C-alpha cells in the first residue's frame, strides 16, 4: 500500500506520501526499512522533480518537502541545462516564492529552519547555473529587500552565505576552472554592497537571531576578500570589543578574528600592525573581564562542561595559537605591550593543563612553534623565562607512557603487560620530547631542579604515586642529549640512586613492576653514559638478564626489549676485551645463553640471538666474526644436525607437531641473526642451506599429502600450518640474505639454482589453496638483487608463477589478498631489471600480461593499484627504448588503444580517483608518443582511413568516436574541444591534469561549456 | 559539629577468552565477545555457570550454566579451542539455543578451561 | 531515553563493520556496500541508567546514496568516519561534515579514523587537525582489533546525557536457566568449519 506513491500514471497522493514519510523517520523495524526503499525509489525516479510544486504546497509535512527539494537539487546540478526555458524561470519562481512565504511567517520561520536552510541551498545551486549572467540583478535585489524585514535579511545571510561557501571553499572538484573563475569575479565584483549592508547590520543590528547570521556569513567571507574591507573600516572594533561581551555572538566573533590572525600582514606598513595589536588587545580584555582572568582553573572548567565552556576554551586556544604564532612579535619591543603578551601566553598555560588530548596537542604545537623560535632567535628567550619554567612542570607532569615502557595499571590496581601497543600516543610522546628537549636546552639548570626536587619527593613519600613516578622517570628518560657529559654523568647517577631506593622501599608485585620498568626505560636512554662507565653497564646487562627470569612477564618482555636497545648503541663495548676483563663480554653471553634465556618465550629467545648478532657484526677479523657465530649457533645447529639425521633417516617424525615446532623454532633463530649480520651471515646459512632445502622438499610433500587425504580443510589444521610456517620461515631467511648479499656470484652460482629447484615447481604444481604467497616474495628480491645475472632463471620464474597466479586472482577483486600483491611487486621488479623475460613470452603470454596489468588499475586496492599504473609507465618506457623494431610497432598496433581506452575508464568511472595522478601521468605519456612521432607505423588498418594520414588525425578521430558512445550525453563539441586542449598539453603535467578534472566534472551534467578547455591561455 | 549480579556468586576460575557463535544459515562462525570468562558458582543453589563479558562496554556475551549434558569438542583448526553445544543462553534476553567455540591465548589455558568445565559439571549434578 | 546518530564517510572506512561490532560483537570481513541507510538500535549501560542510540548507518558510495542529507535529519548526534590506510577519504572528511553541518547545525559529532590496526597507515598523526576548528572530538580506532571502539559513544553519551563523568557500567547478570538429534549434525559441522584469525592473540 506504500508503494502507491510509485506508480506515476495515477496521480500522487500526497496523504499518502507524507505516511511513508512518517514512516521512515518515525516508525521502526520493517515498516520503516519498507518505507526506505520505496522513498529511494521515488526520489530516484528521474520525472519526480515534475512533483514539486506539488508536493512543497500541498503536504503537511516538512521532511517530505525537504526530500522534495533534494530532487529538485539533483535536477539543477545535473540537468538544468536539459530542460526547457520554461521550466528553469517555473522552477526559479517557485523556489524564491517558497523562501518568501516561508520567512514572512514568524512561526514557520521559526519552527521550520531546516527546510528553509534547504530551500536556500537549493536556491544557490540555481545561482551557481544561471547567476549573474540570466540574474544580474540577484544582488542589488537581495540588498533592498533585507531592508523590508528582519526575517528576510537573516535569511538573506545564510544564502549569501552558503553562496560564499559554494564558490570559494567547495568550487574546486565540483566546477571547472573556467566556472569557478566566474563566479569567483562576479561575487568579487559585487562584494562592496554585499559588505555595506553586513556592516550596517553589525553596526545598528540588535536581533541576535541576524547578527548571528551576519557574523556567521562574515566568516565565510573572511576567506577571500581584500584586506582593506577588514582594516581600512571599523570592523575589527566591532568585533574584538562589542561581540565579544554577548555570548550569543562570541564563538562566531572568536572565528572570525581567528581567521583575520591568519592573515600574512603587510610587514612594512605601520597601521595595519598597529590594528593587529589593537583587536588583539581589546579582545583579551574581554576575556578578562567578561569570561575569566588569566589565574582561573581552566581544568576544571573544562572538566565542568557547563553548557559550551569545553567549545569556548577550544575556539580560545585556536585564536591565541593562531595570532601569537603570526603575530607575537609584534609584542615583543614594545615594553607598553609586554604584559599583554605575557598575559596571552598565561592563558596558554593555564589550557594546556586541560585534559583533552586533542586540545593538549593544539596547544603542544604551539608551545612547539615558540620554544624552537627562542632556540635560534637572538634576545627573545629571556621574555618568557617564566612561561617556559611553568610550561616545564606542565610537560614533566602530563608525559605520556613511551613505547618501551611494556607495564601498565588495569581497571584493578594490578600492574600488568599491555594487550596492545599504545599506538595513538607514539606521535604525542614525540611531541611532548621535542619541546622538552627546547625547554631543557633553553635553561638546562631549571629543568635538572625541577626533576632532581620531584624525585627527592617521591623518596619520603611526600608526593609518591605510580602515576608520579612514572611521568617523571619518563621526562628524565625523554631529555637524553641535552645536558653536557659531565652534568648528564652527576645527573644520572642520582637518578639510579634515588630510583633504587624506591624499588628497596616499595615492595609488592605491583611497585616492583613499575620501579623496575621505570629505571629500564631510564638506563636505556642514557647509551652515552653506559659506554663510559663499563663497569656498570655491565651490571645493567647482568641485571637485565635477571629480570629474563622474572614471572611477571612485563618485566621480563621489556628486559628483552631494553638489551637489544643497549646493544644497537653500546655494542662496539661487548666486542672488545675491557680491562680487568679475561674475555670481551659476547663470550659471556653466549655461553651462558640457554640459561639466560631458559625462561623466554621463543619469539623473545629470538631477539636475544639477533642482538648477539648485532654485537658479532663490530668485529671486523673475518676468522674471528666466523667463530662468534658459529658459537652462537651452536645450540639452534646441534638440534639441526639431529633433525636431519632423523628426518632424512625416517620421513615421519615430522608427522609429530613437537617436531615441527622445534624446527621452526630453529629456521627463526636463523632468520633473527641473519636480519642484523646480513651479508656476514653466510658462513652460517652455508652450513644449513643444502639440508634445509632438502627439509623444504619434504615438508612440501607431507602438505600436498595431506590435503589430499583431508582435502583442502586441511590447510585449516595445526599440522598443516606447521608444516608451511617452515616453508615461509626457509623462504624468509633466504630473502632475508639475499637482500643484504655483498657477494652476488656466490648468490648466482651456489644460492640460486637449489633454491629455483626447490619452490618453483612446488608452487607451481600445488593447489591454489596451498600455494605460499612468500614464494612470490622471494623471487622479487632474488630478481631485485641478481636477477640481471640470471637471464635465463627470470625466464623461469615468470613460466612457474605468472600463469598459475594469475588464473588465481584474475576472477574477482578479494581473493588471495597477499598472492594479489606480491604478484604486482614481482611483474614490476621483473618488468624494470628483465624485460627481455617478456619479450621471450609467447604472443598469447604477453597478452594475458596486457591484461593482468590492465587489471591491476581496476583494483581499489592501493598496493596493486599503484604497481599496475607503473608496470603500464616501465613498460610504455621498455617498448620506445627498443625504437622503431618489428616487436615494438607490433606492440603498439596490438595494444596502444587498449592502453589509451583502460587508462580512460578508470580515470572516468569514479571509484578509482585515488591514482588519477598516476593514470594522468601514464595517459600523458601515450598521447605525447603519437604527438612526438615515436610510433613509427601507422596505428589504423589501410582501410579505415585515407592513405598517410597520420597518426595524430587518427588518434583525435578514436577518443572523439570512444568518448561519443561511452559519454552520449556530451556534445560533439565538448568531445572536439576537450581533446583538442588535451593533446596541446601533452608536455605541461600540471595543465593536463586541469583539463582532465574540468572534464570529470562535464561528464556530470548536462551542457557543459566547451569553451571552458581553454582555460589555459 | 555535623560532618559534609555476581555479589551472590564465588568465582571458581578465570580466564581471557574470544568467544564464537556458529551460524548455520552461513556456515561461518562469527565472534560474539572477547573478554574474562568467568565459572561462578552461587552460593544459595551451589549451580556453577559460565559468565563472560565484553572488555569495555562489559556487555554480556555468555551466560548458562555449565550443564552435565554439555561436552567439549576440539575444533579442526585450532589446538587451543573448544566447541560446545548450548541450549539456554540469556545473554541476548531470552534463552536461545547456540553453538559455541572459545578459544584461548595458549593450547595450556585450554586444557586447564577443560578441566575446570569438568570439575564445575560434577559441581552441577549434586 | 534514546537518540538519533547518523554516521557518514567515505565507502569502505568500515561505518557498517563497526556498527556491527557493537550489536553482535562479529567482525565482518566482507564488504557488502550499504544501499541507502540501515537503522540499529543500540543500547549502552551507564551508572546514568540505560542510553539508546538509533544508529543510521549511511551509506559512502555515492551511487548507492540514496535520500543523501535526507537521513540526516533530526539527528541529535553524528560520527563522521574515514580510513588511515586511505588518504583520499580523509580529504572528504570537509564534504562530509559540510553536508552534516547545513542540517544538523548544533550537535556532538565524532571524528574516527579507523583501520588503525593496519601498519602501513597514510594519513599521518600529524597531518589530522581539522576537527580542531571545527569542535569535532577525535578518535584513533580499529573496528578490527576494537582499538578505542567504544570512545565514541562513550563521549557522546557524555555530550548528550550532560555529566562528564558518565561511565559504563556491568549489566547485571539474571540466573540462568537448567535445560535432538539435529545437535549432533549441527556440531559436526561446527567442529569441521574452522574457526577464524588462527593467527590473533586470541
Ligand atoms: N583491517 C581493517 N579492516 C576493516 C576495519 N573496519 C572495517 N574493515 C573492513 O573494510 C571493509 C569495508 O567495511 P564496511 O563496514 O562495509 O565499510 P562501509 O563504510 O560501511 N562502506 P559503505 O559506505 O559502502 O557501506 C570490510 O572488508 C571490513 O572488513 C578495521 O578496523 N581494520
Ligand atoms: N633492590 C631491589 O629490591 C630492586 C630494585 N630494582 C629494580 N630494578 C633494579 C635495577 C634495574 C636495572 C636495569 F638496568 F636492568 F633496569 C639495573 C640495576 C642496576 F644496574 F643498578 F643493578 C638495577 N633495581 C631489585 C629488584 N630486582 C632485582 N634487583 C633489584
Ligand atoms: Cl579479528
Ligand atoms: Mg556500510
Amino acid at each position: 500500500s506504500m508503494e502507491g506513491i510509485l506508480d506515476f500514471s495515477n496521480d500522487l497522493d500526497i496523504a499518502l506520501l507524507d505516511q511513508v514519510v512518517s514512516t521512515f523517520y518515525q516508525g521502526s523495524g520493517v515498516q520503516q526499512k519498507q518505507a526506505q526503499e520505496i522513498l529511494t525509489k521515488f526520489q530516484d525516479n528521474p520525472d519526480a522533480w515534475q512533483k514539486a510544486d506539488q508536493i512543497l504546497q500541498f503536504s503537511t509535512n516538512p521532511q517530505s518537502k525537504f526530500i522534495a527539494l533534494s530532487i529538485l537539487d539533483k535536477l539543477i546540478t545535473r540537468k538544468w541545462k536539459l530542460l526547457p526555458n520554461d521550466h528553469r524561470i517555473g522552477i526559479r519562481n517557485f523556489v524564491v516564492g517558497m523562501i518568501i512565504s516561508m520567512c514572512q511567517d514568524d512561526e514557520v520561520f521559526k519552527t521550520q529552519k531546516n527546510l528553509i536552510n534547504k530551500s536556500d541551498l537549493t536556491l544557490v545551486q540555481i545561482l551557481k547555473q544561471e547567476w549573474p549572467q540570466n540574474w544580474p540583478e540577484f544582488i542589488p535585489e537581495l540588498i533592498g529587500s533585507s531592508s523590508s524585514s528582519v526575517n528576510v535579511c537573516e535569511n538573506n545571510m545564510i544564502v549569501l552565505k552558503l553562496l560564499s561557501e559554494e564558490v570559494f571553499d567547495f568550487s574546486a572538484e565540483q566546477m571547472t576552472q573556467a566556472k569557478a573563475l566566474h563566479l569567483k569575479n562576479s561575487m568579487s565584483k559585487e562584494f562592496e554592497q554585499i559588505f555595506k549592508l553586513c556592516f550596517q547590520v553589525l553596526e545598528q543590528g540588535s536581533s541576535s537571531s541576524l547578527i548571528v547570521a551576519t557574523l556567521e556569513s562574515l566568516l565565510r567571507y573572511l576567506h577571500w576578500i581584500p584586506y582593506r574591507y577588514i582594516y581600512e573600516t571599523n570592523i575589527l572594533e566591532l568585533l574584538s570589543t562589542k561581540f565579544m561581551t554577548s555570548p550569543d555572538t562570541r564563538a562566531i566573533t572568536l572565528k572570525c578574528l581567528t581567521e583575520v590572525s591568519n592573515l600574512k600582514i603587510p610587514q612594512d606598513n605601520d597601521l595595519i600592525k598597529r590594528q593587529t595589536v589593537l583587536f588583539f588587545q581589546n579582545t583579551l580584555q574581554q576575556i578578562a573581564t567578561s569570561v575569566m582572568p588569566v589565574t582561573a582553573d581552566l581544568k576544571a572548567t573544562y572538566a565542568n562542561a557547563n553548557g559550551n565552556d569545553q567549545s569556548f576554551l577550544q575556539d580560545l586556544a585556536m585564536f591565541l595559537t593562531t595570532y601569537l604564532a603570526r603575530n607575537r612579535a609584534l609584542l615583543e619591543s614594545d615594553e607598553s605591550l609586554r604584559e599583554l603578551l605575557l598575559n596571552a601566553h598565561q592563558y596558554l598555560i593555564q589550557l594546556s593543563k586541560i585534559e583533552e588530548r586533542e586540545l593538549f596537542k593544539t596547544t603542544l604545537d604551539y608551545w612547539h612553534n615558540l620554544v624552537a623560535d627562542l632556540f635560534y632567535e637572538p634576545l627573545k628567550k629571556h621574555i618568557y623565562e617564566e612561561i617556559c619554567s611553568q610550561l616545564r612542570l606542565v610537560i614533566i607532569e602530563n608525559m605520556v607512557r613511551p613505547e618501551e615502557v611494556l607495564v601498565v595499571e588495569n581497571d584493578e590496581g594490578e600492574i600488568v603487560r599491555e594487550f596492545v601497543k599504545e599506538s595513538d600516543t607514539i606521535q604525542l610522546y614525540k611531541s611532548e620530547r621535542e619541546v622538552l628537549v627546547y625547554l631543557t636546552h633553553l635553561n638546562v639548570i631549571d629543568t635538572e631542579e625541577i626533576m632532581i626536587s620531584k624525585l627527592a619527593r617521591q623518596i619520603d613519600g611526600s608526593e609518591w604515586s605510580w602515576h608520579n613516578i612514572n611521568t617523571l622517570s619518563w621526562a628524565i628518560g625523554s631529555i637524553s642529549g641535552t645536558m653536557s657529559e659531565d652534568t648528564e654523568k652527576r645527573f644520572v647517577v642520582t637518578v639510579i640512586k634515588d630510583l633504587l631506593d624506591l624499588c628497596v622501599k616499595k615492595r609488592g608485585k605491583d611497585n616492583k613492576a613499575v620501579v623496575a620498568s621505570d629505571i629500564m626505560y631510564v638506563v636505556g636512554q642514557y647509551p652515552r653514559f653506559l659506554k663510559a662507565h663499563w663497569n656498570f653497564l655491565r651490571t645493567v646487562i647482568l641485571k637485565l638478564f635477571e629480570f629474563m627470569h622474572e614471572t611477571h612477564e612485563g618485566v621480563q618482555d621489556m628486559a628483552c626489549d631494553t638489551f637489544i636497545k643497549i646493544v644497537q648503541k653500546c655494542k662496539y663495548h661487548f666486542v672488545i676485551q675491557q680491562p680487568r676483563e679475561s674475555e670481551p663480554f659476547i663470550q659471556t653471553i653466549i655461553r651462558d645463553i640457554q640459561k639466560t634465556t631458559a625462561d623466554l618465550q621463543p619469539q623473545q629467545v629470538h631477539t636475544f640471538y639477533k642482538a648477539c648478532g648485532i654485537i658479532i657484526s663490530e668485529e671486523r677479523s673475518v676468522a674471528e666474526r666466523n667463530r662468534l657465530l658459529s658459537d652462537l649457533m651452536q645450540l639452534p645447529n646441534m638440534a639441526w644436525d639431529t633433525i636431519v639425521e632423523q628426518s632424512t633417516a625416517n620421513p615421519t617424525l615430522l608427522l609429530d607437531s613437537e617436531t615441527v615446532k622445534i624446527i621452526a623454532n630453529i629456521i627463526k633463530t636463523n632468520v633473527a641473526v641473519c636480519t642484523s649480520m646480513g651479508a656476514d651471515f653466510y658462513p652460517q646459512l652455508g652450513h644449513i642451506y643444502y639440508n634445509m632445502l632438502q627439509l623444504y622438499r619434504a615438508v612440501s610433500s607431507m602438505i600436498s599429502a595431506q590435503v589430499a587425504a583431508e582435502g583442502l580443510i586441511a590447510t585449516k589444521t595445526p599440522k598443516v600450518r606447521g608444516l608451511r610456517t617452515i616453508k615461509k620461515e626457509i623462504l624468509k631467511l633466504v630473502e632475508t640474505y639475499i637482500s643484504k648479499a655483498r657477494n652476488l656470484d656466490d648468490v648466482v652460482k651456489v644460492l640460486v639454482e637449489p633454491l629455483l629447484n626447490a619452490v618453483l615447481e612446488d608452487y607451481m604444481n600445488n593447489v591454489p589453496d596451498a600455494r605460499d604467497a612468500e614464494v612470490l616474495n622471494c623471487m622479487t628480491t632474488v630478481v631485485e638483487k641478481v636477477g640481471h645475472m640470471i637471464p635465463q632463471g627470470v625466464i623461469l620464474i615468470l613460466q612457474s608463477v605468472f600463469e598459475c597466479t594469475l588464473d588465481m586472482i584474475n576472477k574477482d577483486f578479494t581473493e588471495y589478498p597477499e598472492h594479489r600483491v606480491e604478484f604486482y611487486k614481482l611483474l614490476k621488479v621483473i618488468n624494470e631489471k628483465s624485460f627481455a623475460a617478456f619479450l621471450e613470452l609467447p604472443p598469447a603470454a604477453f597478452k594475458l600480461f596486457v591484461d593482468a596489468i590492465c587489471w591491476a588499475f581496476k583494483h581499489n586496492n592501493r598496493d596493486v593499484e599503484v604497481n599496475g599504473l607503473q608496470i603500464a609507465l616501465d613498460l610504455v618506457k621498455n617498448i620506445e627504448r627498443m625504437g622503431n623494431v618489428p616487436f615494438a610497432n607490433e606492440f603498439h598496433k596490438n595494444y596502444f588503444f587498449i592502453f589509451v581506452s583502460e587508462t580512460f575508464f578508470v580515470l572516468t568511472d569514479s571509484d578509482h580517483k585515488s591514482g588519477f595522478s598516476k593514470q594522468a601521468l601514464l595517459l600523458m605519456k601515450l598521447i605525447s608518443l603519437v604527438y612526438d612521432n615515436k610510433i613509427s607505423v601507422p596505428l589504423y588498418q589501410e582501410a579505415e582511413v585515407p592513405q598517410g594520414t597520420s597518426n595524430q588525425v587518427y588518434l583525435s578521430q578514436y577518443l572523439a568516436n570512444m568518448l561519443s558512445n561511452a559519454f552520449p550525453h556530451l556534445t560533439s563539441e565538448q568531445i572536439a574541444s576537450f581533446l583538442s586542449a588535451l593533446t596541446k598539453q601533452c608536455k605541461d603535467l600540471v595543465v593536463f591534469k586541469g583539463t582532465l578534472r574540468d572534464f570529470l566534472v562535464q561528464i556530470k551534467e548536462v551542457g557543459g561549456d566547451p569553451t571552458d578547455y581553454l582555460f589555459a591561455e | 559539629f555535623e560532618p559534609v549480579m555476581e555479589e551472590d556468586e564465588e568465582v571458581l576460575y578465570k580466564v581471557r577468552a574470544k568467544l564464537f557463535r556458529f551460524d548455520a544459515d552461513a556456515k561461518e562462525w562469527k565472534e560474539r565477545g572477547t573478554g574474562d570468562c568467568k565459572f561462578l558458582k552461587n552460593k544459595k543453589t551451589n549451580k556453577v555457570r559460565i559468565l563472560m563479558r565484553r572488555d569495555k562496554t562489559l556487555k554480556i556475551c555468555a551466560n548458562h550454566i555449565i550443564a552435565p549434558e554439555y561436552t567439549l569438542k576440539p575444533n579442526v583448526g585450532s589446538d587451543r579451542s573448544w566447541v560446545y553445544a548450548c541450549t539456554a543462553d540469556i545473554a541476548e534476553g531470552e534463552a536461545e539455543a547456540f553453538t559455541f567455540a572459545i578459544r584461548f591465548g595458549s593450547k595450556e589455558n585450554a586444557d586447564k578451561f577443560k578441566e575446570e568445565f569438568e570439575k564445575a559439571q560434577e559441581i552441577n549434578k549434586k | 531515553v534514546q537518540f538519533k546518530l547518523v554516521l557518514v564517510g567515505d565507502g569502505g572506512t568500515g561505518k557498517t563493520t563497526f556498527v556491527k561490532r557493537h550489536l553482535t560483537g562479529e567482525f565482518e570481513k566482507k564488504y557488502v556496500a550499504t544501499l541507502g541507510v540501515e537503522v540499529h538500535p543500540l543500547v549502552f549501560h551507564t551508572n546514568r541508567g540505560p542510553i539508546k542510540f538509533n544508529v543510521w548507518d549511511t551509506a559512502g558510495q555515492e551511487k548507492f546514496g540514496g535520500l543523501r542529507d535526507g537521513y540526516y535529519i533530526q539527528a541529535q548526534c553524528a560520527i563522521i568516519m574515514f580510513d588511515v590506510t586511505s588518504r583520499v577519504t580523509y580529504k572528504n572528511v570537509p564534504n562530509w561534515h559540510r553536508d552534516l553541518v547545513r542540517v544538523c547545525e548544533n550537535i556532538p559529532i565524532v571524528l574516527c579514523g579507523n583501520k588503525v590496526d593496519i601498519k602501513d597507515r597514510k594519513v599521518k598523526a600529524k597531518s589530522i587537525v581539522f576537527h580542531r576548528k571545527k569542535n569535532l572530538q577525535y578518535y584513533d580506532i580499529s573496528a578490527k582489533s576494537n582499538y578505542n571502539f567504544e570512545k565514541p559513544f562513550l563521549w557522546l553519551a557524555r555530550k548528550l546525557i550532560g555529566d562528564p563523568n558518565l561511565e559504563f557500567v556491568a549489566m547485571p547478570a539474571l540466573a540462568p536457566p537448567e535445560v535432538a538429534a539435529q545437535y549432533e549434525h549441527d556440531l559436526e559441522v561446527a567442529q569441521t568449519t574452522a574457526l577464524p584469525d588462527e593467527d590473533d592473540d586470541l
